[PDB]
């Protein structure tokens, strides 16, 4: 089975800059059998390059494909706003299965921004349901990588939280993230301190936001 | 008007079967193979198989789904199909068809090339035991634990609905600055949940009303939830 690797994992660049994307194969490929695709979330993949270096009709010539053997490159000569997307190389034939590489995401570069962190207790209304949701909001930060830890009366929580992250903001190029801790009402009422500890490179040290159950 | 048009999205029970169609328009159907590809939440695209349209119509399948997938074409109706049986939760994904010369024909100026150049719009298949259910919308109230000096955060927790999607606005669309509506998560219960938040000036909490407008068309549920500061 062919294995494809893509580097960088992510690229962070400004509109107007050149992008160089790497695709390496575990065994040599015919140039006829290496393709590149663009993908944006929720939209069909788009063929950029086939046969290592050929553009299908309609593809702008700022997209250039090169390479041979085990080493392939997709160049974007000058990034346009629409080019911030995920790019996949693909072993496109002539046998099967056809393999997509792991992808390189090209993000909009901006300065590092620490998250503003907010914590929300469950509403009294929800507690009537028998379940308590505690929400931790990490707002307007960059880059996307962030760590959230939950502690309840200083016990680290495991398996009872879920995270969601926004796409890069159109105006300020930041991300936001939510982490939601789910507890039974019974467990929520048995404990006092609810803490969300956040680690991000914009912070000199991790930040903890907390509340005590029952306090205004 | 070269295009591939797929059938609509479907919710299916675990163990059921589903057939997705892919109708070809605007080109000579027998001149291109058809592939099926899917992309599941949080994963990259996965090739599932191809149909040898124009070369006898046999299918080749990827090993992961082999034994419970069937792919066929109908030359007369220029349509291709994928049928996936014994559906599991892990089959929840968007399914795409694509056309491809796949090295079969001598395209003038391009040769016996390989390249999936035209794609269908996608078909979302949700595999779930859940019944249609509207959300319970809870306030994420602004407090001191959600205030950054002159800024406060507030929101709505839109919990326990099925299937996707909900839409959320604030103050009937009049409030857009600082709004973040998060992608939904699938809970262990099988129901979806999301939050929508907004940052506003702390000083505005006593004078400006904040209402999240939530619409869940699948269950004919509409919610307009007022979010007010914590009672002190």
């Amino acid at each position: 089975e062919i294995v494809l690797t893509q580097s960088p994992g992510v690229l962070s660049l400004s509109p107007g800059e050149r992008a160089s994307l790497s695709c390496r194969a575990s065994h040599g490929l015919d140039t006829s059998h290496l393709a590149w695709f663009q993908h944006k979330p929720g939209q069909p993949p788009r063929l950029l390059i086939y046969g290592t270096s050929s553009r299908p009709p309609g593809i702008p010539d700022r997209f250039r494909g090169s390479g041979s053997g085990t080493d392939f490159t997709l160049t974007i000569t000058k990034l346009e706003p629409e080019d911030f997307a995920v790019y996949y190389c693909q072993n496109s034939g002539g046998g099967t299965p056809l393999i997509f590489g792991p992808g390189t995401k090209v993000n909009i570069k901006r300065t590092v921004a620490a998250p503003s962190v907010f914590i929300f207790p469950p509403s009294d209304e929800q507690l009537k349901s028998g379940t308590a949701s505690v929400v931790c909001l990490l707002n307007n930060f960059y880059p996307r990588e962030a760590k959230v830890q939950w502690k309840v009366d200083n016990a680290l929580q495991s398996g009872n939280s879920q995270e969601s992250v926004t796409e890069q903001d159109s105006k300020d190029s930041t991300y936001s993230l939510s982490s939601t801790l789910t507890l039974s009402k019974a467990d929520y009422e048995k404990h006092k301190v609810y803490a969300c500890e956040v680690t991000h490179q914009g912070l000199s040290s991790p930040v903890t936001k907390s509340f005590n159950r029952g306090e205004c | 008007q070269v295009r591939l048009v797929q059938s609509g999205g479907q919710v299916k029970k675990p163990g059921a079967s589903v057939t997705v169609s892919c109708e070809a328009d605007g080109y000579d159907f027998p001149d291109y193979y058809i592939h099926w590809v899917r992309q599941a939440p949080g994963r990259g695209p996965e090739w599932l198989g191809l149909i040898k349209v124009g070369h006898g119509g046999a299918a080749i399948y990827a090993p992961n789904l082999r034994g419970r997938v069937s792919m066929t074409r109908d030359i007369h109706t220029t349509t291709a199909y994928m049928t996936l049986q014994r559906l599991t939760l892990d089959d929840t994904a968007t399914y795409y068809c694509s056309r491809d010369n796949f090295g079969t024909r001598p395209v003038p100026g391009r040769g016996y090339y390989y390249g999936m150049d035209v794609w269908g719009q996608g078909t979302t298949i949700i595999v779930s035991s859940a019944s249609t259910k509207g959300p319970s919308v809870f306030p994420l109230a602004p407090s001191s634990k959600s205030t950054s000096g002159g800024t406060a955060a507030l929101g709505c927790l839109v919990k326990d609905y099925f299937p996707e999607p909900v839409t959320v606005s604030w103050n009937s669309g009049a409030l857009t600055s600082g709004v973040h509506t998060f992608p939904a998560v699938l809970q262990s219960s099988g129901l979806y949940s999301l939050s929508s938040v907004v940052t506003v000036p702390s000083s505005s909490l006593g004078t400006q009303t904040y209402i999240c407008n939530v619409n869940h068309k699948p269950s004919n549920t509409k919610v307009d939830k007022r979010v007010e500061p914590k009672s002190c």
